[PDB]
């Protein structure tokens, strides 16, 4: 405490690893001069010495967003320490931490006093009672290395500390830095099952079950978590969908509405149709996203010119035509998502037909004919003028039918009536265009069953038209009112080529003769968007059950959120069962994650001879079939010895290799790990070196050092090998059982010079005295790595931190060259006393340590105090027995 | 002859605020006018709530903002009705209601460790928002691991989070991504690389002597290598350095290039030459590709090492290059245009204090400016003939081989009646600041008829995608020629057009519309202001632990964020981050002017500025459905 | 006994100045518990230097941890000004 420096005893210890701190969020409270406010803050700089960069955002609801990007403030001081470690090091393996002492003292070298603390984390040179320190010398403005060994025992967050005082100057700084010691491993996630799910096409059942396995992974490293998880992927399709007409080269089709009833329709029938479609179709975009309000102006335009001749129900002075009253309420009944209509101009003349148009079985007469006679379109033909025209007001009348549901009494009577006469001839039906008109004037109600039913599936020659010998503008409407029930009825086999017929007659529309064949071609291409399924499923709704579940399971891969892949996990091992149900197609994968030569492709071989100067050698293959590139030699010498300065210019001379001219400077003193840079590791042999090495440094307990050898592209296929002049490798003498480790470094622990009940009283009342028993040994096994004996206490004389009551048997272990110790025989009693570090193992499960500080004495039997030569210790083992059990130490 | 025409933005967007320009010229008195808009097509009615009266003092200019509330795109139907005089159009619509934002508090993270994103809605505005969002975080392979949904209301726009990383967890280029719930089409992508690291104590800085290769350069592309600890002090190490052919996104690495050398005091120097160059491969076909360097600084101590990499070093043996893509692409016939090249020096960056002049005109000269974009103007003859535009880059040292040059074409400006009615609009273009004073310049262009009749202009500015400002301008029988005085603030940061035009009915019953736009980019700044410096006003470098107060200055009311960041972190992974300046470079990107530099005919000025003109005479502009502008065609 | 001498009244004036704020390093060093992980490395290390220096009675170490030692008690009652 009294020396020019300071103690490991105040030099806090700069623990601040991490790179993210200070994440805080502060809002400009006080009051503003000029919209700019002041705060001020008072942080505690982590310890980290580096420079810490910032980085800030103003969000100001009035003055949007600012990037205030960040400066700088400098971390420093006089001497700190780099504790550079990995992010991991592995269980029961020894490795080389690196540990830079930066002094930037102006020109003032500082001397330096570095010593690694003992943690029962790390078995290394520094142990309970001895401290593993040194002292350098570290040139002005430069940077100085020290390597420290170890052999992290156990796995979990551990713990590292450097602590450095420099004489004469009052300076110091430690850096606590904490590595994961993992558990030796290999990262794996092996495949549980690759599945398809599908309840409609897989168990050709409901609710299709998956039964699944538990992981087997037989090879996961005891003490060792792993995960699993789940994946949940709709995999949709979409088809069976064709293209409408690009209405591209169809730019005739609206024409103003003008003239006489039925002149005032011929050219507004193509008008509104046009509309109905590029509506329902998207094509609005390519044909004139514009004309399409100088085209609601001449659809409502007509509306005012047809609303110039509605008789009290063509011309007015004429009759009423059953044929154009009847189609009024069919470019009507259409025309009502685009303009003004009335539900008293269209449901005044629905309540006509019923009421002054109907016979009592359906069938609907003509009695003024239309004056324009070719735009009736097919019915024409006199032939069945009762099928044809009781078929046709049969579809003005089903389609009227929502919008004023209540403005008409007689419509619910007229409707099955029409329906009754035809579906009863409707097996004496001969041109395939009665045969399609009354097909769809009746599937709006579902009686096209029976026979109805496949008399009109054949009408179709070749089966995708509807057609009769003469005029063709009453084979496409025939094919039209065939694929409107096609489609009013939810079948779509028969449908894909009825549509691929109809644009292969590329109909434009218009003409002469047209204006049923315009209307019809089109609505029924107009409603084939609408239908379309596009393919699109998905309900899927899957439950999932696992044997951590103490709640329900459930998601739900819908349409919209079908690709949103949801997926679900654990961290332990499970069998359990999946039940997909509903429609909709996907695919299951599941995957687990667990844990399963350091040299890979570099041999490298550590040789040390006397030449107290000694000479080292090196030895390095590139395990390829190329002669290696760049590759480096690494080197951190043992404590007390620095490179003999002839040596490091005979090998920087030789091509080949290379010694960068910094390696020249500091000479003798200051130069403790090297770096030898090579041109190549050649595969064909072994490429062998040496140097001369000087005794500078005279110290006790000197430090494996190390060589390290790997290619520049990769840091990480190296090959290191360690070196001392007393274990063989480097390897400090360890005694190992198993899992466990132990720092064996130390002497063969053992004429009954003097034993008194003074001087046992007193070193069993000693600091470490924790436990005191009076055992008999049951069991003695050996091993070739180790013994043991299995004593059992006959009393506890002090009861340490084992709980352990008189009778049961704790397990004492000693090294194999302590066999001469103590030859433990069996049922014999012995005085034992130790240290609480002596404990090995977990509770209740422990087993004490027979060590340095383990007192072992030979307990005489009963009647073996009688021997007039062993009495001496029988009376003190006896007094000492009463003196600790009702007494204690006098401390 | 009333008539009434009517503008409008472009790309329209949601949950935003688009303006527009109602208007009656030659009116007389009042006029009430209702607007609204229906879904297309058919009605729905979805904001018609606007209302307004053209005063005879606000000129017959009216004026009114709203809030409009597959695969294919959807339109909408917006009408106008002047009384009994009713106009209406349809108009594009765009999915995206703003822009989604992220910053990972790390740019490289060790798989245990925590994250800390946080994100910041906006409209297309800059302003805060309360909306609602929906946020996932993708693995290197492609594959949601976690998800949430919280919203913004009445958070300030800002918005918290946190996720673990598992000890399992694949490593590699993790990403996380955002959306607005409103558009699901529409997500944003930043990302986080998690890998198994320990934080260096220095940096290292990669620095050729030039910026690229020329090919007949015997002595090679140097290099400086430069290593400084990160506290600022001098790092003393040897290094290892390596080449390489980049051709796209393939690279040739060089193995009989790889060095090593001193790095003494943070410098050292390496070079690499011409013939280790030819015999990792003739010579002009490495031309237009790049190459790239990998350092690699292992201290004398053997504790630390770094990786650094410089990429994309061109071999032109003409150093610059010329771009024509801020220059105008079209004309006014019989007046002035002005060229805003865009020299950059071979990497990608813009070039500096190099002259370059016209084709012909030898005299003619321009100035480099800190930004690689000089100002050159030329007067065109009264031809409706198209203009060939050969620049010459005119900087000594070099010859007229080494200097590059390119050739663009600008276009005549169609006027109606083409009876010879233009509009040039000249302008002081400078690196305009906010608080400054921008002359706004009006060069009419008909015979002496018709020139007694023109008493407004009127105008508008472009800002981001939206619509800034409107109104009009004073002109008197016999001013050819009226200044506009405007000040700039921080919103038209950072670039910003500007459209005018007048009316009149002229030449034989025709009423006549002439035009032209204008784009010019201001400073690019946080429009309020913000500064974080060290509170202590003497600074000394503060030890590991010590209190320093850390003061700020920013806008009141507003809320704000802060996190540090090790310097060490920086030195493995330093993208990823967060730029205003990607800021800023993002919300361009987003723009719905296209052409900034001129315009075809009166309509065409329109579209490529971002606006769609509409009248109740028939003229009007061209209808646009495409979202992203004309995909360049080089 | 009369007056002192030149190396007699400035040494001892700067270990009385050293030892007034030796008395009290009992005083300050135990409310850094209510403060940071920096005053408890700042007036724990810069403790060493007030002790070492006082027993060496050297004109420069005594100078050199009298201000070492009052830099953090001003420090150490100026965040205890926030904490009232
Ligand atoms: C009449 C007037 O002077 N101002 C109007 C006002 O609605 C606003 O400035 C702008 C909307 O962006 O339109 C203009
Ligand atoms: C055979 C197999 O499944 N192995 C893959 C491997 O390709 C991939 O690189 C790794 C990432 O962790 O995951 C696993
Ligand atoms: C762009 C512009 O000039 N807008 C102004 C705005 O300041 C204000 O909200 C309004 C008040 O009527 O006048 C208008």
């Amino acid at each position: 405490l009294d020396e020019d420096i300071i103690a490991e005893e105040n030099i806090v210890s700069r623990s601040e690893f991490p790179e993210s701190w200070l994440w805080n969020v502060e809002d400009l409270k006080e009051p503003p001069k000029n919209g700019i406010s002041t705060k001020l803050m008072n942080i505690f700089l982590k310890d980290s010495i580096t420079t810490w960069e910032i980085l800030a955002v103003s969000m100001s609801d009035k003055k949007g967003i600012c990037v205030a990007d960040p400066f700088e403030v400098t971390v420093m001081q006089d001497f700190f320490i780099d504790l550079r470690l990995p992010y991991s090091v592995v269980r029961n393996e020894q490795v080389e931490i690196r540990a830079v002492l930066y002094n930037y003292r102006q020109n003032q070298e500082l001397k330096v006093r570095v010593e690694l603390l003992h943690n029962p984390a790390f078995c290394s040179l520094a142990t309970t009672k001895r401290r593993h320190q040194q002292t350098v010398t570290i040139p002005p403005k430069s940077s100085l290395s020290v390597p420290y060994v170890i052999v992290p025992l156990k796995t979990g967050l551990q713990e590292v500390e450097v602590k450095a005082a420099v004489y004469h100057h009052f300076i110091s700084d430690g850096v606590r830095k904490s590595l994961k010691v993992v558990p030796e491993g290999i990262r794996m996630n092996k495949t549980v099952a690759v599945r398809t799910l599908d309840p409609e096409r897989l168990g050709r059942e409901g609710v299709q079950k998956e039964d699944i396995p538990p992981a087997d992974l037989s090879d996961q490293v005891p003490d060792t978590e792993s995960e699993t998880r789940i994946l949940l992927q709709g995999t949709p399709v979409a088809q069976m969908t064709e293209d409408a007409v690009d209405a591209e080269r169809l730019k005739h089709l609206i024409v103003t509405p003008s003239g006489c009833g039925e002149q005032n329709m011929i050219g507004m029938t193509p008008t509104v149709i046009a509309v109905h479609y590029l509506d329902e179709t998207e094509q609005w975009e390519k044909f004139g996203l514009e004309k399409r309000q100088g085209a609601l102006e001449l659809i409502k335009k007509g509306y005012t010119q047809q609303l110039a001749f509605r008789q009290p129900s063509a011309f007015v002075k004429r009759a009423p035509s059953t044929w154009l009253t009847a189609y009024v309420v069919k470019v009507f009944s259409l025309a009502v998502n685009l303009i003004a209509i009335d539900s008293q101009v269209l449901c005044g003349a629905v309540k006509w037909l019923i009421l002054e148009k109907q016979k009592p079985d359906g069938v609907f007469q003509e009695d003024a004919p239309v004056i324009h006679q070719e735009m009736i379109g097919g019915l024409r033909n006199n032939n069945e003028k009762d099928m044809a025209l009781t078929a046709f007001v049969l579809i003005s009348l089903q389609e009227a039918k929502d919008i004023c549901e209540e403005q008409v009494n007689s419509l619910p009577g007229s409707i099955t009536k029409a329906g009754d006469f035809l579906e009863a001839n409707y097996m004496n039906l001969q041109r395939s265009y009665t045969v399609a008109i009354a097909g769809y004037a009746l599937a709006q109600m579902g009686r096209l069953k029976g026979p109805l039913l496949n008399k009109f599936l054949t009408t179709a020659k070749d089966k995708n038209r509807w057609e009769d010998p003469g005029k063709q503008l009453y084979n496409v409407e025939a094919t039209s009112y065939a694929l409107l029930a096609l489609l009013q009825l939810k079948d779509f086999d028969f449908v894909p080529p009825v549509v691929r017929w109809l644009n292969e007659q590329r109909y434009y529309g218009g003409g002469y003769g047209s204006t049923q064949a315009t209307f019809m071609v089109f609505q029924a291409l107009a409603q084939y968007q609408k239908d379309a399924p596009d393919h699109q499923e998905l309900n899927l709704d899957v439950s999932l059950q696992l044997p951590s579940r103490s709640s329900k399971i459930t998601h739900r891969i819908h349409w919209e959120s079908a690709s949103l892949l949801r997926s679900e996990e654990t961290k332990e091992n499970e069998g359990f069962t999946v039940t997909a149900e509903g429609k909709g197609q996907g695919t299951l994968s599941v995957v687990t994650m667990y844990h399963a030569l350091t040299c890979n492709k570099f041999d490298l071989k550590v040789t040390i001879k006397p030449a107290n100067t000694m000479i080292l050698e090196i030895c390095t293959r590139y395990r390829g079939d190329q002669d290696a590139t760049m590759s480096i030699l690494d080197i951190s010498m043992m404590t007390g010895f620095a490179p003999d300065t002839d040596d490091l210019k005979q090998l920087a001379n030789g091509v080949d290799r290379y010694i960068s001219k910094y390696e020249l400077d500091k000479a003798f003193s200051d130069r403790n790990t090297l770096i030898i840079y090579l041109d190549k590791v050649s595969h064909s042999e072994d490429d062998c070196l040496a140097f001369k090495v000087h005794q500078y440094f005279n110290v006790e307990l000197i430090q494996p050092g190390a060589v390290k050898v790997y290619a520049y592209y990769n840091l990480e296929e190296s090959c290191t090998r360690f070196y001392h002049p007393e274990k063989e490798d480097g390897k400090l003498n360890k005694l190992c059982r198993d899992e466990l480790c132990r720092c064996a470094e130390e002497n063969c622990f053992i004429s009954d010079d003097k034993v008194t009940l003074e001087e046992r009283l007193d070193k069993a009342c000693e600091p470490g005295v924790d436990y005191v028993y009076k055992t008999r040994l049951v069991k003695v096994q050996l091993s070739n790595d180790f013994d043991e004996y299995i004593m059992a206490i006959e009393q506890t004389i002090k009861s340490g931190s084992d709980e352990v009551q008189v009778g049961q048997q704790r397990t004492f272990i000693s090294p194999i060259k302590c066999r001469e110790a103590l030859k433990l025989e069996e049922k014999k009693h012995y005085l034992m006393w130790g240290l609480s570090s002596d404990f090995w193992g977990e509770k209740p499960n422990l087993s004490y340590i027979i060590g340095k500080d383990t007192w072992v004495e030979h307990w005489p039997e009963e009647d073996e105090c009688q021997d007039e030569e062993n009495q001496k210790q029988c009376q003190d083992l006896g007094a000492f027995t009463e003196s600790m059990v009702v007494f204690g130490c006098p401390n | 002859s009333p008539m009434y025409s009517i503008i409008t933005p472009n790309i329209l967007r949601l949950e935003s605020e688009e303006t527009m320009v109602l208007e009656a010229h030659d009116a007389q008195g009042d006029v009430p006018v209702t607007v609204t808009v229906h879904d297309f097509p058919g009605k729905k009615l979805v904001l018609s709530s606007e209302k307004t009266v053209l005063t005879p003092a606000t000129n017959h200019m009216g004026n009114v903002t709203f809030t409009i509330p597959k695969g294919r795109n959807k339109f909408v139907t917006v009408q106008a009705t002047f009384g009994t005089q009713v106009v209406e159009k349809v108009v594009l619509v765009s999915l995206q209601s703003g822009y989604l934002f992220i910053q990972t508090d790390k740019t490289i993270y060790t798989p245990g460790s925590t994250v800390l994103y946080r994100i910041f809605t906006v409209n297309h505005k800059l302003l805060p928002v309360g909306r609602t969002v929906m946020v996932n975080i993708e693995n290197p392979e492609g594959i949601p691991v976690k998800q949430d949904s919280l919203s913004s209301q009445n958070q300030l726009g800002v918005l918290p989070l946190s996720w673990d990383i598992p000890e399992l967890v694949n490593m590699g280029q993790w990403k996380i991504r955002a959306y607005y719930e409103n558009s699901p089409q529409q997500v944003f992508s930043t990302e986080f690389e998690v890998k198994e690291y320990v934080l260096p104590s220095f940096e290292v800085i990669v620095e050729p002597t030039e910026k690229f290769y020329y090919i007949y350069n015997e002595k090679g592309l140097e290099v400086t290598i430069t290593a400084r600890f990160l506290y600022g002090k001098k790092v003393e190490g040897t290094a290892f350095v390596i080449f390489g052919i980049q051709d796209g996104e393939q690279r040739i690495s060089l193995p009989e290039s790889l060095k090593r050398i001193p790095i003494e005091d943070g410098s050292g120097e390496v070079v690499l030459s011409r013939k280790v160059l030819l015999d990792g491969v003739r010579a002009e076909d490495l031309v237009g590709k790049s190459l790239y360097v990998s350092a690699t600084v292992i201290l004398h101590s053997g504790s630390d090492m770094v990786q650094a990499e410089r990429s994309g070093i061109p071999i032109v043996t003409s150093p610059y290059q010329i771009h024509f893509t801020k220059t105008p692409k079209y004309f006014k016939p019989g007046m002035p245009f002005d060229l805003m090249v865009f020299v950059t020096n071979p990497d990608g960056s813009p070039a500096y204090r190099v002259p370059v002049a016209v084709q012909g005109e030898d005299t003619v000269q321009s100035l480099t400016q800190g930004d690689g974009v000089a100002k050159l103007s030329i007067n065109t003859h009264p031809s409706q003939k198209p203009l060939s535009i050969t620049v010459r880059t005119k900087k000594q040292e070099l010859s007229e081989a080494e200097q590059a040059t390119r050739t663009m074409q600008a276009l005549p400006y169609s006027t109606v009646g083409n009876s010879n009615n233009y509009l040039h609009l000249s302008v002081l273009r400078t690196e305009l600041r906010p608080g400054e004073t921008l002359n706004v310049n009006f060069l009419l262009r008909m015979d002496r008829a018709h020139e007694a009749k023109i008493r407004y202009y009127t105008y508008l500015i472009m800002n981001k995608g939206r619509l800034l400002k409107a109104g009009r301008q004073v002109r008197e029988p016999g001013q050819d020629l009226v200044v506009l005085p405007l000040s700039i603030t921080t919103d038209f940061i950072p670039s910003f057009r500007l459209v005018a035009y007048y009316t009149l009915i002229g030449a034989s019953g025709q009423r006549e519309v002439v035009a032209d736009s204008v784009w010019v980019d201001v400073k690019d700044s946080c429009v309020g202001s913000l500064v974080v410096k060290s509170g202590q006003s003497e600074d000394r470098q503060p030890v590991p632990g010590q209190q320093m107060t850390l003061k700020i200055e920013g806008d009141h009311g507003a809320r704000v964020v802060l996190v540090a960041v090790d310097k060490g972190v920086f030195v493995l992974n330093k993208k990823n981050k967060l730029t205003q300046s990607k800021i800023w470079d993002v919300v361009e990107k987003a723009d719905i002017g296209c052409t900034p530099g001129s315009g075809k005919d009166y309509a065409g000025v329109f579209s490529d500025a971002g606006l769609t003109f509409t009248s109740s005479s028939g003229q009007q502009t061209a209808q646009r459905a495409e979202l992203q502008c004309p995909q360049p065609a080089a | 006994t009369s007056l002192p001498t030149s190396n007699e009244y400035q040494n001892e004036k700067l270990a009385n100045e050293l030892k007034s704020l030796l008395d009290e390093l009992n005083v300050n060093e135990l409310a850094t518990g209510s403060l940071n992980t920096y005053y408890k490395r700042t007036i724990k290390i810069s403790g060493q230097k007030a002790m070492y220096a006082l027993k060496s009675k050297d004109f420069k170490k005594m100078s050199e941890a009298k201000y070492q030692l009052q830099k953090i008690y001003n420090e150490i009652d100026e965040a205890l000004k926030s904490k009232y």
